[PDB]
Order: structure tokens, then C-alpha cells, then sequence
């Protein structure tokens, strides 16, 4: 703890300059109670905890939204509606996490109506928190998306109040903002209406 | 003061501080080098100062 | 019984007890499956309820009080009265009293020939089928 | 810590036998009830042989009965015919008829008032 | 007020009249058969009219001898 | 639910980022709010001990206590992470010695040992380098005596010795809710109450995330405000009813109007207890 | 006169314009019946099909050549190519003959349809065969019936339905071989 | 978990033993009442896994009785303490042995 | 849970085949013939391949 | 070899191995590899890319295959 502290206390913003430090922290055997990650946790303002269970669901970046915290998440700093939509997303996701065992055992068809409403909204905001990265387009091919803060605040406030219940779950997957989910839903409902006659071949017997 | 990153989950649920210590936890291929490359690509080009 | 083993006891016990303890262990084995299954008795089959009632009869048969060990010839006829018929009328709450009714009511002449011959000869099997019928079971 | 998963194993291991006991109870009940369904299926034939079968009639007052279950571990039964009810209440109603909705089973009175709160009676 | 057979002018539906006749036939059966016909006679349900979509008064039925012969 | 008296030891135990420091800072700020309304012998002088934290967190807290005004009643002892392990080992005892001035002379203290687990880590380091043989979780044998002799100095003195008090608020951080750890069970066995803060209730909007079931207070209602005592007992029993009715609330199809009554009443009381931070009522 | 020619096929299109396409069309109770009324045939001479039915049991699906039904005008007998009737049956005895052999079920009442394809559908609620009725409890029932004088027309009609079953049940066990 | 229900003193009845629980020393009626209380509480413990999923509608009134009897017993094992008058506003109760034998 | 007579006809063929395979995996042992009486037989490899 | 792998993936992804029973593809793809002219293997291995001539000739030679069972 003193080795890590004597290192990490030199990475600060002083009154004469500023250091914005982003640090990757490996966790051994995907364990967060290991003493090196658990000691690194105290030295950071912002925390972004990436989970294997979220990467295996195809969500990328695989941030655990119920374990990644920050000190800037404070209504006296970022504003009241940003804090409200963040805490609403977190409450929807925690209420979904509380139902995972009873979704696994009894199934989806045994829940209440508010339960199978909040599960659907939680599955929409789980895919909507994912985002294609500009540096990750060389092994995926989908282009990257820089979202503005106002765009994601308004886009998540819409999903929280329920402006997009009719949209499918997979329309939120790997889109930038709340316009692109509508464009993806339109493009993917053209795909279930795309039927052609004779497959417009014109391949055989070309002219020279 | 906030540091806008362009990442939706980061800007919404754990917003980064301009001049604050940021950690990216996760183990063995969950994406904490792609996330730090995207943070370089998004933040460092729109910064002005120097990087290490 | 599911976890307690005796890895010499296959033909290292009383022969008269070995006549009945094979069926006792087999019909308790089928009770150790459906026992945790059917706590309820609202909607049953006729097949699992027979196994559950025999297994409950044998379970409340097999318990005994402290500081009172039974001779082998007197617990052999109680297990013989429980793995055969003769006890399917007391519900569960009388089998402790029904077994004591058996030991007190059965002619004690069968205990001597069971202890001496070691096993239940078919003449003693006939008299044990007979004498277990003329007992006064307390199932009212 | 190490007794958290040791008790969770007990909870899921007991659910894994409760649900199998309930599966065998449901199977024995279906075996006992199939012979009553097959005997009762015959008497419905002379009335649809005499009176026909006319679902899309221009009725002025109609009563829709959705036969649901009481207990709710059926797994997608009482919600499927609620889809068929909202697809059937939106089929005959095209002209301004009065519709009464009736439900048999607790999972019908819990689910038809959700989409149809005023015509349910 | 009404017109028709003796049940329709007594304010009785045909279902109740036929169930009354069926119960009276079940009552005079042999004991290997009347005990089995005791099973198809029991009425056990409860109804509650919903005038608002949330509430309503309840009427239960715990009958064992058959349909009520008296008017309800 | 868990009322605290002038002189007891109340542990604030929880995981990381759950609201332990926020509860303690509300406890500090409320003392400045109340010190302007009470006479001389009723004021509480807080002492905040910051062991193993950053200098940024302590600077953020000194700015917060200056902007509130609470610094004129607060001492800030802070052996941060860059400091030596003897200094982080000794900062709780130095803070308790500074607060024992107010205890020993008829005033009232509120000593807050933030991260007593970090003191235990620094003491383990300082002992393992002194070649003392480790025990469970490589802690020394006397790590119970370490926190025991610290937390027993929070006392309500007699009328013969001035009547002064000292209230300890030790803060223990658990790892993934495991209160069965070594240092956590040590300080749980020492302190009177427990303010247990859960992560699963923290992200349900219940903030401060006090687990009402596991949070106790062994002083109890002997040192509660009356009036709060008249209604808080009803609150306790109704929240117990709301706790035991739960794990049946997944099936909103099944109304009962007797358990649904206590469910809606307990949810009313649950949303009643939520509170925005840095503004003590 | 036929201003809405409905049907199972005619319900399909009115459904499909207003139902979601993921929902398949519900089946109808006419799809589970192999014999209808209008289409000519299924008699072939002397032996015609009789479908005896109760709600809890199917009592005959066989082919008979005569069935004697206790209609409300009197016991009539359906031969092979009988006229189409919808005949309300008062409480009496249904005799089904397939040759020289006859089975005599005393019924409780309920309609009987002879159809334009020669099929006969007896539809009763309780139909006991004749040897399983108690011939001593008829008189002790109808004495308490005819001795019960009611005041309401409802209980009067229930008592009239009691006597009209019990007097016919007296005449159903007395002189029978 | 016994104190989590509010039942004080939180004595776990299927974990507390005594060498004095022989019938040779406390007699037959005290021994049979103690073993019967422990029997119905073990039965409630074994049925609690069904009634926490289902909710006491599949016990056919043969073990619906023992769940209410065991609930009455678990409530009746609680007792106000004279030294707990200062915690909770309820005066203490000292129960004689014949009275608790007859009550249970 | 359903019954013997519920299943198909190819299911009856696989049930009969596997019930007669399970007996054909039994084999008497030459060492056991002194306390069981019945002689045991060493089976060749190609013989059991042809038999199955 | 890699050209006989991408010809197999081109036969299976472009719908040409449609209608084949799923226990018959392990023989059907051997039939695709054996019966098709090896000149498309040599061209695909040489220029390393499906050229606009090669997909036209490749669909043409994937139409002339005797997949088992049909
Ligand atoms: N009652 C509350 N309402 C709203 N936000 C709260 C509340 N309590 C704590 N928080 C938030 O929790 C975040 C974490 O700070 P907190 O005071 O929880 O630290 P801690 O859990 O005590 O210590 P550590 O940071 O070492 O885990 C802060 O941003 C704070 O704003
Ligand atoms: N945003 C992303 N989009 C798609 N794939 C990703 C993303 N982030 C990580 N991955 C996957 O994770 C793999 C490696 O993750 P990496 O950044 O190396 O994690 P670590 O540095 O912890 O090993 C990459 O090959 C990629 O497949
Ligand atoms: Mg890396
Ligand atoms: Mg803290």
C-alpha cells in the first residue's frame, strides 16, 4: 500500500499544473478483492470496472455500470438531469440484476408486468451503453462514434421515460446516439421486408 | 470539471475529471487497452497540452 | 443411510436379519429419492405414494430411544413386521407404539428359535406370519 | 464467503428437486385429465354440426370469455391467449359493438384488466 | 312476463332445468355408481363482477349436492 | 433506526463507494448546524482522522468543511497514502489523543477514524518488516488489541470526571460484502452499533444505503430523541414487515391487500428515508 | 337475408388485416369435426350412425339401425333415413338397437338431432343404464316430491321436473326384461 | 436469523442442546413437549423451502396446520426481558416451568 | 412420467436394441465359476465387433 | 490448403450448399473440392483475391456440382 501510494500520490493536479492520469489496472484471475486492485481503488477519482461477463455478452466496452463509479457523479457538479438519468439507468440495471436468478429458473414468462417492463428497458439500455470504437474498427469494420454528452443524456432520458418501447432490443446495439437507433431499426425492418424476384443476376454471358 | 470522452457509459455513469486520476479495471482481455487507446484517440487529440 | 456404508457387512451380519434387510435397504433407497420430492401430499401418484408410505413406516420404525439396546432376535422380528405387511395401518405416529405392541404381544417362543437357528426357517416364517396377525396394534 | 456458495448450492439443489416434483405432479394431473378431455370432446360436435361455426358475425353485443389458469407456473399459456384476445377484440369490433370481457382463472383477471380495463365485467 | 315451457315461465334457464333433472337422476343410483356420480355433482368456484377494472363484490359456491334448486 | 448516543462507538461498515465517508461528513456538518443553537457544554468538536486516503480527498474535505463553516469545530488529522506506515498506524491514536482534550474537560467530541482497515494494513506492514510472525490474513496477533485499545477511549465520562464524552465512528471497508473478514469481525465485536451500507441498495436509489436488517445499535433507544422514539418504533416494525414480505414481490399478479398493504407502506417508508448528501436535516 | 356470410375462412382475412402477422390464426371448433350436416351420404342403407353423448362420457359412436328416443311428444323411433328433426327429449329411456340386441339407457333429458346426412346425435346430461338405478329410492324420492308443496313458481317448476322424471322412472323399471 | 424475525431471546431451538434433556431427569411430559416443539419446528424448516416459492396453497390442509402451529410456537418462544425494558417499551415476564410446559 | 406405450415405433426399436445390448455387455467370468458355477468365456475382439 | 478452404467457405456462404442435408456436407464439400476444376484453385492462390472474373466463373462452376442426394 505504501509502494503504490508513494507512486500514485505524485500523480496529482497541483496548483501550478495538471496531470490527467488514466491508468489501466489488471485484476488477477478476474478478482477485485485481490490486494493490488483493492489498494488501487482508493487512489482514483474515476473508476471504470470492465467485466468479463459483459464482454462475453458482446457489449463493448464491457463496463460494469453497477461497479464503475466516479466522484464527478454529483448533482452539484454535472447538473441535475445528468445525475438523474445516471441514477435512473443504475436503478433500472440494479433492479434487473435482482431478477437474474428468477429469470434463469422460472423463465421470462413468470414475471409481473412492471418486472417484464423493466427487464425490457434494462436490456435496451444494456445494448445502448455499448458503442463502436474508432480504434476498434480495424478488427470489427463498423465505424466509430464519438457521442456528445448532451446526446447521450437525452438519449438515455428517452429510454428511461419510455419514448422507445416499440423499438427492438437489437436496434440499440453498437449505435452512437438516439438517432442511430431509429435509423438502425428502420434499416433492420427494411431487412425483414427485403424480398427480390429472380435475384437480379446478370452474371452469365457477359459482353467481352 | 468534467472531461468529455465520447464514450456513452463513461460520460453517463462514471464521468472523468479534467485533472483527476482515472482507473480502468478488468482482467485478461476484457478491453482495457482498447479502452485506453480510445481514450487516447478521443481525449489526447482534443487536449492541446502534452501527453506521456 | 444414504451416506453411511459398511463395506464388510455384505454377508457379515445376522442371517435372519439378512433375509429382510436387503428389502429394507432397497425400499428405503427408493424412499431416499422421493422423500425430498414429495413433502406435499396434495396431488400424488398411486405409485410414489406407496413408496413414500412404506418409507415413512420404515423410518419411524427404525428409530429407538437412548440407553435401551434391543437384542438382534427382537429387532429382526420388528424389521420383519415392517418390511412385510402387518404395519401398513398405523399412520406414522403409532409405529413406535406398534413395534412395542409387537414385541410385547408376540409369543416369546419365536425369539428362542430365531436366536438358536440364526435365520428364519420356513416353519418359523409361517408362525411369524401367523403370530404377527394376532397382536393388538394400537392404531385406533 | 465460502459458506455463501455452500448455502446457495443448497437452495438451488432443493429448487432442482421441487421443480422436478412439480413436473411429475403436473404430468400425473395431465394423465388423469386427458381421459376427461377426450370424453368431453364428443358433445361439442353436434352443435357445430347443426349451428355451424360463425366467428365473424356482425353482433351488436358480444361476450368474450378467455379461459385462463388459476396458478401461474404454466409458462406462457395465459399470456398467449391474452394476445389472441386483443387480436380477437380488434377483429370483431369494426362497427361500434358493445363487448363484455369475462375471464376464467386468476391469471385472466390479472391480465385482461391490463389492456382492457373498462369492458371487462 | 315470459312465455314458453314451465321452466322459462318460472324464471329458470334450460341449463338449470336440465341440471336439476340430471341431479335427480344421480340421486337415485346404486351405491357403486352413486358414489362415483357424487364426483360430477360438486360445484366449486367463485365469481366477482368487475364494474371498474379493479374491484367488485364476490359470490362463492361450495355446493356438493348439485345446482341450487331454489332461485338465486 | 440506529440511534447514536453521546459516548458510544458506532461502526460504519460497508464496501467501496457506498456512502461511509458521506455519512461521517453529514455527522460532522450537522454538528456545526447544531452548535449555533446550543449552550457551551452541549457543543460537539469533531475530529476527522483520514488514514491512507489521498491528499486530494483530504483537500476536498477541508474545502468542504471550510465552505460549510465546520472547520472552526473540526480538527483534521490526515496521514495519507504517501506517508510512512508508522504515521498511518499512529494517526488514529493521535486523533483520539486530540479529541481526548474535549472528552477530558467536559466538552463533547466526535472522532471519526476513516478507514480503520487502512490502519490495520499499515500496522501489518510495519509489523511484517519488524519480523514479527504473521497470522490470519498475514495480520499480527495483536491486531484486535490495536483497535480495541483505540476504540475503548470513546467513553461517556462520569459526573465526577467532568461529564465529557467521546463518540467514535470507525469506518471499516469490506470486500464484496464479506463482513466475515478478520479486521471486520474484530471491529464488529468491539463497537456497539453497526451502520452497514450495502452496494445493492446503493444502486436501488436507497441512499444512504443502510441495511435496516443488519444495522443495530446496542445503546438503542436509551439515547434517542423522544418524539422520534414515538414514531420510530412503528417505523422499525413496519420496515421489518416490508423486509419479510419481500422475495414474494416478483409476482405483482398476485394481490393480497393485506401483505400488499404492508408492502406499499414499507415502500413509502423506504422512500421516506432517502436523503441527498451534504445536507443534514 | 345473408348480409354477413361469416365462417372460419371468412374470419381469417378480417383477422389478418387487424392481427399481428406473428400471431397465427386461431383454430375453430368446426375444424375438429369430421362429419357435417349438409353433405349427402354416411347412411348406406339400413345401419345409420348414432352418436350418444353425455358431457362426461361418450356412450356410443357405433352404427345402429333403430334408436327409440323419448321425445316430449312421446317415444318415437328413428329409422335409417328419418326426417331431419331437432327433438327435445323428456326424461325417458333411449333404446339403441343394432340387430336383435338392444341397450336401454334411461336418460335425464336433452336434445336429439337427426341430420340431413342421416346421422343421429343424442345429447343428454345424465344417462344411466337401466340395471344401475335403485328401484326402491324412486318412491321415497317422489313421495317427498309430491308431498312438497312450494310457494314460488321456481320451486314449483323444480318440483314439476322432479315428478316428471320420477314418474317416468317408475315406468322404466317396472315391466322390463 | 432468529433475531432477524424479531423473536427475542434469539435462541435457536434446533441448535440448543442440554445434557438435562433426558426423560430420566425432567420427566416424560417435559421431554415429550420439548421433542414435539423441536419436531414441528424441524417440519417448518423443511416446509419453508416450499412455502417460500409457492405460498401455502399446495399443502392440502394436512401440513397447513403444522405451519400455523409452528408459527405460533416460534412467536411463543419469545419473551420480554426485565433487562430489555430499557430497549423496548414492554415490561419483563418471568415464566414458571409448569406454565410454559402447559402452554407449549 | 408418461409411460412405456407413449413413445414412437422407432423409439420401441431403440429401446429393444439397447435393452438387448445392455445384456450383451454382460459376460460371465472364468475366475467366478467356482462360487457361481457357470463357466466364463474369453471373447475375441473381432467376435465382439461382429456381434455388435 | 487455403484456396480449397476459401472455395469451401464460398460454396457454403453463398447459398450453394443450400438444400444439402446437414450430415451430408462433410461429403458434399469433398465433392465441391474434387469435382470443381483446379484452375480456380490456382487462380485464387496466385492473385490471392476473388477477382470479378473469378466469382463469375466460380458461381458458374459451383452450379455444375454433383452434391450427394440433391
Ligand atoms: N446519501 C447519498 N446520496 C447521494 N449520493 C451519495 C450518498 N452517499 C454517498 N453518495 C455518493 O457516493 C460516492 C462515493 O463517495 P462515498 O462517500 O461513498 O465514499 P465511501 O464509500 O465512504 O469511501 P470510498 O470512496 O473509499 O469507497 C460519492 O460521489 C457520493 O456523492
Ligand atoms: N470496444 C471493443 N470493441 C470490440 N472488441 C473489443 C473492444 N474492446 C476490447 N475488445 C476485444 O478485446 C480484445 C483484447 O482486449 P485488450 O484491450 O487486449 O484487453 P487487455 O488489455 O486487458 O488484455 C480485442 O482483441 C478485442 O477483440
Ligand atoms: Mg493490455
Ligand atoms: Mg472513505
Amino acid at each position: 500500500a505504501t509502494d503504490l501510494g508513494g507512486l500514485q500520490e505524485r500523480i496529482t493536479t497541483t496548483t501550478k499544473g495538471s496531470i490527467t492520469s488514466v491508468q489501466a489496472v489488471y485484476v488477477p484471475a478476474d478478482d477485485l478483492t485481490d490486494p493490488a486492485p483493492a489498494t488501487t481503488f482508493a487512489h482514483l477519482d474515476a473508476t471504470t470496472v470492465l467485466s468479463r461477463s459483459i464482454a462475453e455478452l458482446g457489449i463493448y466496452p464491457a463496463v460494469d455500470p453497477l461497479d464503475s463509479t466516479s466522484r464527478m457523479l454529483n448533482p452539484n457538479v454535472i447538473g441535475a438531469e445528468h445525475y438523474n438519468v445516471a441514477r435512473g439507468v443504475q436503478k433500472v440495471l440494479q433492479d434487473y440484476k435482482n431478477l437474474q436468478d428468477i429469470i434463469a429458473i422460472l423463465g421470462m414468462d413468470e414475471l409481473s408486468e412492471e418486472d417484464k417492463l423493466t427487464v425490457a428497458r434494462a436490456r435496451k439500455i444494456q445494448r445502448f451503453l455499448s458503442q463502436p470504437f474508432q480504434v476498434a474498427e480495424v478488427f470489427t469494420g463498423t465505424p466509430g462514434k464519438y457521442v456528445d454528452l448532451a446526446d447521450t443524456i437525452s438519449g438515455f432520458q428517452g429510454v428511461l421515460t419510455g419514448k422507445y418501447d416499440d423499438l427492438p432490443e437489437m436496434a440499440f446495439y453498437m449505435v452512437g446516439d438516439i438517432k442511430e437507433v431509429k435509423e438502425k431499426a428502420d434499416k433492420m425492418a427494411k431487412d425483414i421486408a427485403s424480398r427480390k424476384e429472380a435475384d437480379n443476376k446478370k452474371v452469365s454471358e457477359e459482353l467481352k | 470539471e468534467i472531461l468529455v470522452t465520447g464514450i456513452k457509459v463513461v460520460d453517463l455513469l462514471a464521468p472523468y475529471q479534467r485533472g483527476g486520476k482515472i482507473g480502468l479495471f478488468g482482467g485478461a482481455g476484457v478491453g482495457k487497452t482498447v479502452l485506453i487507446m480510445e481514450l487516447i484517440n478521443n481525449v489526447a487529440k482534443a487536449h492541446g497540452g502534452f501527453s506521456v | 443411510v444414504g451416506l453411511s456404508v459398511s463395506r464388510v457387512g455384505s454377508a457379515a451380519q445376522f442371517p435372519g436379519m439378512k433375509q429382510v434387510a436387503g428389502t429394507l435397504k432397497l425400499e428405503l433407497a427408493q424412499y431416499r429419492e422421493v422423500a425430498a420430492f414429495a413433502q406435499f401430499g396434495s396431488d400424488l401418484d398411486a405409485a410414489t405414494q406407496y413408496v413414500l408410505e412404506r418409507g415413512a413406516r420404515l423410518t419411524e420404525m427404525l428409530k429407538q430411544k437412548q440407553f435401551a439396546p434391543i437384542p438382534i432376535e427382537r429387532q429382526t422380528v420388528a424389521v420383519y413386521a415392517a418390511t412385510k405387511g402387518f404395519l401398513d395401518k398405523v399412520r406414522v405416529q403409532d409405529i413406535v407404539a406398534a413395534e412395542e405392541a409387537v414385541i410385547s404381544q408376540v409369543n416369546p417362543a419365536v425369539f428362542k428359535i430365531l436366536k438358536a437357528n440364526g435365520k428364519i426357517t420356513p416353519a418359523l416364517d409361517a408362525h411369524l406370519k401367523a403370530e404377527l396377525r394376532k397382536v393388538k396394534l394400537p392404531g385406533a | 464467503s465460502n459458506q455463501a456458495v455452500k448455502q446457495r448450492i443448497r437452495a438451488i439443489k432443493n429448487i432442482g428437486k421441487i421443480t422436478k416434483a412439480m413436473k411429475m405432479v403436473a404430468a400425473s394431473k395431465m394423465k388423469n385429465a386427458q381421459i376427461a378431455v377426450e370424453q368431453s370432446r364428443g358433445l361439442v360436435d353436434p352443435f357445430v354440426r347443426l349451428f355451424g361455426d360463425f366467428p365473424a358475425v356482425n353482433s351488436n353485443k358480444s361476450v368474450v370469455v378467455a379461459v385462463t389458469s388459476d396458478k401461474g407456473l404454466c409458462g406462457g399459456l395465459n399470456s398467449n391467449i391474452t394476445k389472441y384476445t386483443r387480436a380477437t377484440l380488434a377483429t370483431t369490433e369494426s362497427e361500434g359493438k358493445d363487448v363484455v370481457v369475462v375471464s376464467i382463472g386468476d391469471k385472466g383477471r390479472s391480465q385482461l384488466t391490463r389492456i382492457e380495463s373498462q369492458r371487462y365485467q | 312476463a315470459p312465455s314458453g315451457p314451465f321452466y322459462r315461465v318460472a324464471g329458470m334457464s334450460y341449463l338449470r332445468y336440465s341440471n336439476i333433472c340430471a341431479d335427480l337422476l344421480r340421486n337415485v343410483l346404486k351405491e357403486p355408481f352413486k358414489a362415483k356420480a357424487q364426483a360430477r355433482q360438486a360445484i366449486h368456484f367463485r365469481q366477482a363482477p368487475y364494474v371498474d377494472g379493479k374491484a367488485g363484490a364476490s359470490k362463492v359456491y361450495e355446493l356438493e349436492n348439485g345446482i341450487p334448486k331454489t332461485a338465486n | 433506526l440506529v440511534p447514536i448516543g453521546r459516548g458510544q462507538r458506532e461502526l460504519i461498515i460497508g464496501d467501496r463507494q457506498t456512502g461511509k465517508t458521506a455519512v461521517a461528513i453529514d455527522a460532522i456538518i450537522h454538528q456545526k448546524n447544531c452548535n449555533e443553537q446550543v449552550p457551551k457544554a452541549q457543543r460537539v468538536y469533531c475530529v476527522y482522522v483520514a488514514v491512507g486516503q489521498k491528499r486530494s480527498t483530504v483537500a476536498q474535505l477541508v474545502k468542504l468543511f471550510t465552505q460549510t463553516g465546520a472547520m472552526r469545530y473540526t480538527i483534521m488529522v490526515s496521514a495519507t497514502a504517501s506517508d510512512a506506515a508508522p504515521l498511518q498506524f499512529l494517526a488514529p491514536y493521535s486523533g483520539c489523543a486530540m479529541a481526548e482534550y474535549f472528552r477530558d474537560t467536559g466538552k463533547h467530541g466526535l472522532i471519526i477514524y476513516d478507514d480503520l482497515s487502512k490502519q490495520s494494513v499499515a500496522y501489518r506492514q510495519m509489523s511484517l518488516l519488524l519480523r514479527r510472525p504473521p497470522g490470519r490474513e498475514a495480520f499480527p496477533g495483536d491486531v484486535f488489541y490495536l483497535h480495541s485499545r483505540l476504540l475503548e477511549r470513546a467513553a461517556k465520562l462520569s459526573k465526577e470526571l467532568g461529564g465529557g464524552s467521546l463518540t467514535a465512528f470507525p469506518v471499516i471497508e469490506t470486500q464484496a460484502g464479506d463482513v466475515s473478514a478478520y479486521i471486520a469481525t474484530n471491529v464488529i465485536s468491539i463497537t456497539d452499533g453497526q451502520i452497514f451500507l450495502e452496494t445493492e441498495l446503493f444502486y436501488k436509489g436507497i441512499r444512504p444505503a443502510l441495511n435496516v436488517g443488519l444495522s443495530v445499535s446496542r445503546v438503542g433507544s436509551a439515547a434517542q430523541f423522544p418524539g422520534m422514539k414515538q414514531v420510530a418504533g412503528t417505523l422499525k416494525l413496519e420496515l421489518a414487515q416490508y423486509r419479510e414480505v419481500a422475495a414474494f414481490a416478483q409476482f405483482g399478479s398476485d394481490l393480497d391487500a393485506a401483505t400488499q398493504y404492508v408492502l406499499e407502506r414499507g415502500a413509502r417508508l423506504t422512500e421516506m428515508l432517502k436523503q441527498k448528501q451534504f445536507a443534514p436535516i | 337475408e345473408a348480409a354477413a356470410p361469416a365462417g372460419p375462412k371468412e374470419f381469417t382475412e378480417v383477422w389478418n388485416k387487424k392481427a399481428p402477422s406473428t400471431l397465427i390464426v386461431p383454430e375453430f371448433p368446426s375444424n375438429y369435426t369430421a362429419v357435417k350436416a349438409v353433405g349427402e351420404g354416411q347412411v348406406h342403407g339400413d345401419a345409420f350412425p348414432v352418436n350418444f353423448y353425455t358431457p362426461h362420457s361418450i356412450l356410443s359412436q357405433a352404427q345402429k339401425d333403430t334408436v327409440v328416443l323419448p321425445g316430449v311428444d312421446g317415444y318415437f323411433g328413428v329409422k335409417a333415413s328419418h326426417v331431419p328433426t331437432i327433438a327435445q327429449l323428456k326424461p325417458g329411456v333411449v333404446e339403441l338397437h343394432s340387430g336383435a340386441e338392444s341397450e336401454k339407457f334411461f336418460v335425464s333429458g336433452g336434445f336429439a338431432f337427426v341430420h340431413p346426412n342421416g346421422v343421429t346425435d343424442i345429447c343428454v346430461l345424465e344417462a344411466a343404464t337401466l340395471d344401475q338405478v335403485d328401484p326402491a329410492a324412486v318412491k321415497s324420492a317422489l313421495a317427498a316430491a309430491s308431498a312438497a308443496q312450494p310457494t314460488d313458481e321456481f320451486e314449483q317448476a323444480a318440483n314439476r321436473a322432479a315428478i316428471e322424471l320420477y314418474s317416468a322412472l317408475e315406468s322404466a323399471v317396472e315391466a322390463k326384461a
